[PDB]
């Protein structure tokens, strides 16, 4: 529920309705008409793909990466890019994001035409 | 590339009717989409790069393109035991046919590997148990670790 | 031993069309040479007799080989 | 049950990272080709950093591929603690000069040297082009100086 900056976060999706077919492992998040969408406080990756766990499990898995921002001297040495920051990634697996100190992750998928669930998280030290 | 049974196993002379088409026999699909190597006119598109789906796939050293130039021929197990035995190699990268209602078929610009995509295959019988065509086919899945 | 051992490599063209290659490999490890003598103590002349076993001097399963003493 | 060799280009990256400053080793899978030593990752072409070549499998029912790999006391982050030694670096590239752009790709910043200090951490990245959802996928492993 609480993450810090530089982290990375493993998201799961349990949506049975999306199980397409049993011997291929379905994937959401692809196109515009099925968006996964996450997003920070100021900053957001659009078209996130993620990926069934196995070929009918029902169960969607992709992990992000928070990279933070580089306008920061954590390690106190006197210099930036301790942290890479960076937005980029459209695969279930190399999500990019920056994030900073004080921030909130948002996760949401959606089912149908005008109707979306949606996850929450914080960041903290 | 001219007739609609390309790629598929058969003969080359081929009518359309209510049930499909006369000459195809037997067909193997990933993800539902026919496995045909791209030829004729029709593959010249390119995709999000500009290099062109053959070539692509000749870049990636695959060879095995189609259903054709794999050589995968049904062949009977005895003389008399009418059951007959084919095989080929799944390849590492495959071209998806972009759609299937024109022929020659019009192939996408990017091949995509075949990793997680369901492996079907569709035998053609002309003559079921009561005489009549039924299609059946079986599938399964190209795992990946 | 192990991922450098001798292996030897064959193309091959299989039932199904392709040029799959076949390999087969044989470790060929070193042993730990023992020279020993056939008693503890020897009086004089008494025919002494060394015995050296260590199967890496052999470089040929049909000469006989031998290790001549060096007189420069 | 035969010889199989990784030739996916450039699938592993060699790095080590002393905390803020990473360099890379190298990379691993494609041909065999002189190469310079990056810093970050800041040079955009891959075709001027070294490569290891192609991996073997150790046994051929295994399907564990190992590579040899040498790393020199000169292939380090950049530190100012290493200006005790004027140090002359070996060229990886075909010219015989001893010079610091011979090894790296660029100069070593004044009062500072290539060094690898006790406390640096070895990693690997592997870049697997088919997991089990048969996408891209990135894998480490890390090792401490």
């Amino acid at each position: 529920k609480v993450y810090s900056w530089t982290d990375k976060v493993y998201i799961t999706i349990v949506a049975p309705d999306h199980n397409f077919d049993s011997d291929l492992v379905d994937e959401i998040g692809e196109t515009d008409s099925d968006p996964i969408k996450v997003s920070t406080r100021g900053f957001d990756l659009d078209n996130y793909k993620l990926v069934e766990t196995g070929t009918d499990t029902g169960i969607f898995t992709g992990e992000v990466i928070l990279t933070g921002f580089t306008a920061h001297d954590a390690d106190g040495d006197g210099n930036t890019g301790d942290a890479t920051g960076t937005t980029s990634g459209s695969g279930p697996t190399d999500g990019l994001l920056a994030t900073d100190d004080d921030d909130g992750l948002t996760v949401s998928f959606e089912f149908s035409e005008d109707e979306t669930i949606v996850g929450s998280a914080l960041i903290r030290w | 590339n001219s007739k609609a049974t390309d790629d598929a196993v058969g003969s080359a002379t081929t009518q359309s009717l209510s049930f499909g088409e006369l000459g195809r026999l037997l067909d193997v699909t990933f993800d539902d989409v026919i496995w045909s190597t791209p030829d004729g006119a029709n593959n010249t598109a390119t995709g999000n790069d500009s290099d062109t789906c053959s070539t692509e796939l000749s870049n990636a050293g695959i060879t095995d393109t189609g259903l054709g130039a794999t050589g995968f021929t049904l062949v009977e197990t005895g003389a008399a035991t009418g059951v007959f035995v084919g095989d080929f190699q799944i390849p590492s990268f495959w071209c998806r046919v972009s759609d299937t209602t024109t022929t020659p078929y019009t192939y996408a610009g990017d091949e995509e590997t075949t990793t997680g995509l369901d492996i079907e295959v569709n035998y053609v019988d002309f003559r079921d148990a009561s005489g009549e065509i039924v299609e059946v086919g079986d599938s399964a899945g190209v795992r990946a670790n | 031993t192990d991922e450098d051992a001798p292996r030897v490599n064959y193309n091959d063209l299989g039932a199904d069309g392709v040029t799959t290659p076949v390999s087969d490999q044989e470790e060929a490890p070193s042993h730990s040479g023992v020279v020993s003598l056939n008693a503890d103590s020897y009086k004089i002349a008494d025919t002494v007799v060394i015995t050296v076993e260590d199967l890496d001097l052999n470089v040929d399963s049909d000469l006989i080989d031998i290790f001549t003493v060096v007189s420069d | 049950a035969g010889e199989d060799a990784m030739d996916q280009d450039n699938a592993l990256k060699i790095s080590v990272i002393r905390g803020s400053d990473s360099v890379v080793l190298g990379y691993a899978g494609a041909s065999e080709r002189t190469g310079k030593i990056d810093v970050g990752g800041n040079n955009g072409t891959i075709s001027n950093i070294r490569s290891f070549g192609e991996m073997d499998e150790i046994a051929p029912d295994a399907g564990i591929f190992e590579l040899d790999v040498n790393i020199k006391f000169t292939d380090g982050p950049a530190s100012a603690q290493c200006n005790s030694h004027d140090t002359l670096y070996t060229a990886l590239d075909g010219t015989t000069g001893k010079a610091d752009t011979n090894r790296f790709d660029d100069g070593a910043a004044s009062g500072q040297e290539y060094c690898i200090l006790q406390g640096d951490i070895l990693q690997v990245e592997y870049t697997d082009p088919a997991d089990a959802s048969g996408d891209a996928n990135t894998v480490t492993d890390s090792a401490t100086f």
